[PDB]
């Protein structure tokens, strides 16, 4: 079973970081991709980024760069952290994993494959709410 | 936000997003609100553990079909946001999860 606790902050403020927390205790040595999934009010589901082993943690180009993310083996658990905050990402911050699945269409030999990710197990989610006071 | 209507027992065949583009991998999703998403359909054909034969897409053979998820008998449960990921070859990454549907059921 994967369990997914989230000990997230709930009441932030402007100019400060995000402390939501994930640890996973179980199947989870490194197949299952993690990632990070929130949805805010009137905003849809914003795929922000996921990490792997090869530590190339892509963020999403809406996001603009003000996420850096932290999975460590020691605490065995996996970081968010949000600079800069804004009043409409007053978000619930799920953090569920991935498979990475290829979809070939042609030769492997020439590039012709190009991946997926598919969301199979999920969290709870804390209701982050950005206060301005 | 799209709204669409639907009765007791009768297929809802929801749309999607954007236009299909060459090959497609779709990631259906049911996201109940408050609680957690559940996985639907990958692979345009591939159902996981916990869901029956009602929820199905269409499996892209011989490209020039449309991309719909099929819900064969719904229930009052089952009546929820619905988000259709579309991962293609000619567009790229995806980053976005489309335009979410909402699904109502009168009853
Ligand atoms: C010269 O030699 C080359 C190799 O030496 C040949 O390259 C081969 O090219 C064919 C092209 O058709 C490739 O076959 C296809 O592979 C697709 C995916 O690969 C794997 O899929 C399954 C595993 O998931 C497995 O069962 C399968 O055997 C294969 O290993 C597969 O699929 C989709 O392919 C198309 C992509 O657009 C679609 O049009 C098609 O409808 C398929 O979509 C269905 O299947 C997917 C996955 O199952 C579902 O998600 C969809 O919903 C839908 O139902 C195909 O079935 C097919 O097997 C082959 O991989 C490749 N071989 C290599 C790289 O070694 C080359 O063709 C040859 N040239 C000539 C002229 O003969
Ligand atoms: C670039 O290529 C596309 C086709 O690959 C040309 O047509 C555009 O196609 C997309 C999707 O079919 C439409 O959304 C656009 O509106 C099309 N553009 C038009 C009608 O101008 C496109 O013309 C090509 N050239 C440029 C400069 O984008
Ligand atoms: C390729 O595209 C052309 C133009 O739409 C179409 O007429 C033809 O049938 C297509 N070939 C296929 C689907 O094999």
């Amino acid at each position: 079973q994967v369990q997914l606790q989230e000990s997230g902050p709930g009441l932030v403020k402007p100019s400060e970081t995000l402390s939501v927390t994930c640890s996973v205790s179980g199947d989870s040595m490194n197949n299952y991709y993690w990632t990070w999934i929130r949805q805010s009010p009137g905003k849809g589901l914003e795929w922000i980024g996921y990490i792997s082993d090869r530590e190339s943690a892509t963020y999403n180009p809406s996001l603009n760069s003000r996420v850096v993310i932290s999975r460590d083996t020691s605490k065995n658990q996996l970081s968010l952290k949000l600079n800069s905050v804004t009043p409409a990402d007053t978000a619930v911050y799920y953090c569920a994993t991935a498979r990475r699945g290829q979809r070939i269409y042609g030769v492997v030999s020439f590039g012709e494959f190009f991946y997926y990710y598919s969301m199979d197990v999920w969290g709870k989610g804390t209701t982050v709410t950005v206060s301005s006071a | 936000v799209r709204p669409l209507s639907v009765a007791l027992g009768e297929t809802a065949r929801i749309s999607c997003g954007r236009q299909a583009l060459g090959s497609r991998a779709v990631q259906w999703y049911q996201h109940r609100p408050g609680q957690a998403p559940i996985l639907l359909i990958y692979n345009n054909q591939d159902r996981p553990s916990g869901i029956p034969e009602r929820f199905s897409g269409t499996p892209d053979i011989n490209f020039g079909t449309r991309a719909t998820l099929t819900i064969s008998g719904v229930e009052a449960g089952d009546e929820a946001d619905y988000y259709c990921h579309m991962w293609d070859s000619r567009s790229g990454f995806s980053w976005s999860f489309g335009g979410a549907t909402r699904l109502t059921v009168l009853g």
